[PDB]
């Protein structure tokens, strides 16, 4: 199962 | 000996229940899920009947169904919802698809109380006390709840409180399911230390719930994960150098370091006119560093609860033994294990 938090963190920085 | 069942459509759902349960009536018009008030003619009790929603709809939900039934059968405590009955309309494992749970009718949840315009500090004391009393018991069984929130706390007319909904609860372990809790009540280490939180996430939720009781408003009503993290950091402050090093996500650390630096707020300046002892307990509950958070047992001894605290009336549990829950099973195995637990249930004496 995938980590939805890292996805949003990496995007927010990008 | 199977009782006679009858069937009734209630808010676009077919309920099939033993005849002993009469005059089924969805609480709050069906806004609180699949729970009906009923009258148990076998006992004369006013009961609440919960039809489990889609209990075997996936491996994960089948697993959760088994865990919740096992825990409910194991636990016995005044501040934890207790089973009067468990039944299924199915006549054999082969047609087993529905599970119903029965408990005493309570009549409200904490969401109602949050709106009560006559709420006093003594009421808050007594309600949070009971949450912590139940939580001390749960945690002493090595159970973790992982979804405390206002709608999961039932309150009766004597302001007696019971923790509801053990659907996300389990035996605690070093590695657990990553995406847990309801977002507004989700402890930050759930987002920062993926799958490696522990029982202190439940203390975070209790802190959020107490704040909501005191102010009438959701403490951290975030609209997404970034929003949620920032709402928390604005209150507890951005982590310092030593605390960043405990964050396991490099993307989270990087994001946090990009924010404006935030100090911990003085909670006395957030919760205006609240009991100073309530503010003090909140400061000990809502701390970013999981390891410095107060425990349920410690919190019961806090001076805020001096009216209610009795160290010999705050019992601990027999520890919960994880029978079959350590492996990945197919839905049909979870079903057979859950069927066996339904068929073996013994109701408590009246
Ligand atoms: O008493 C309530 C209750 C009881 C049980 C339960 N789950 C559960 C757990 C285990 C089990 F075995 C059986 C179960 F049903 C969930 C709730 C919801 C809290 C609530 C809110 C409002 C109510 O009536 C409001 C009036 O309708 C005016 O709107 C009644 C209840």
């Amino acid at each position: 199962l995938a980590n939805p938090f890292e996805n949003e963190f990496k995007k927010a920085s990008e | 000996e199977r009782p006679t069942f009858y069937r009734q459509e209630l808010n676009k759902t077919i309920w099939e229940v033993p005849e002993r349960y009469q005059n089924l009536s969805p609480v709050g018009s069906g806004a609180y899920g699949s729970v009906c008030a009923a009258f148990d003619t076998k006992t004369g009790l006013r009961v609440a009947v919960k039809k489990l929603s889609r209990p075997f709809q996936s491996i994960i939900h089948a697993k959760r169904t088994y865990r919740e039934l096992r825990l409910l059968k194991h636990m016995k405590h005044e501040n934890v919802i207790g089973l009067l009955d468990v039944f299924t309309p199915a006549r054999s494992l082969e047609e087993f698809n529905d599970v119903y749970l029965v408990t005493h009718l309570m009549g409200a949840d904490l969401n109602n109380i949050v709106k009560c315009q006559k709420l006093t500090d003594d009421h808050v004391q007594f309600l949070i006390y009971q949450i912590l009393r139940g939580l001390k018991y749960i945690h002493s069984a090595d159970i973790i709840h992982r979804d405390l929130k206002p709608s999961n706390l039932a309150v009766n007319e004597d302001c007696e409180l019971k923790i509801l909904d053990f659907g996300l609860a389990r035996h605690t372990d070093d590695e657990m399911t990553g995406y847990v809790a309801t977002r507004w009540y989700r402890a930050p280490e759930i987002m920062l230390n993926w799958m490696h939180y522990n029982q202190t996430v439940d203390i975070w939720s209790v802190g959020c719930i107490m704040a909501e009781l005191l102010t009438g408003r959701t403490l951290f009503p975030g609209t997404d994960h970034i929003d949620q993290l920032k709402l928390i950091l604005r209150l507890v402050g951005t982590p310092g150098a030593e605390l960043l090093k405990k964050i396991s996500s490099e993307s989270a650390r990087n994001y946090i370091q990009s924010l404006t630096q935030m100090p911990k707020m003085n909670f006395a300046n957030v919760f205006i006119g609240a009991n100073p002892l309530a503010v003090d307990l909140l400061e000990k509950m809502l701390v970013l560093d999981s390891d410095k958070r107060i425990t349920a047992a410690q919190a019961l001894a806090h001076a805020y609860f001096a009216q209610y605290h009795d160290p010999d009336d705050e019992p601990v549990a027999d520890p919960y033994d994880q029978s079959f829950e350590s492996r990945d099973l197919l839905i049909d195995e979870w079903k057979s294990l859950t069927y066996d637990e339904v068929i073996s249930f013994v109701p408590p004496p009246l």
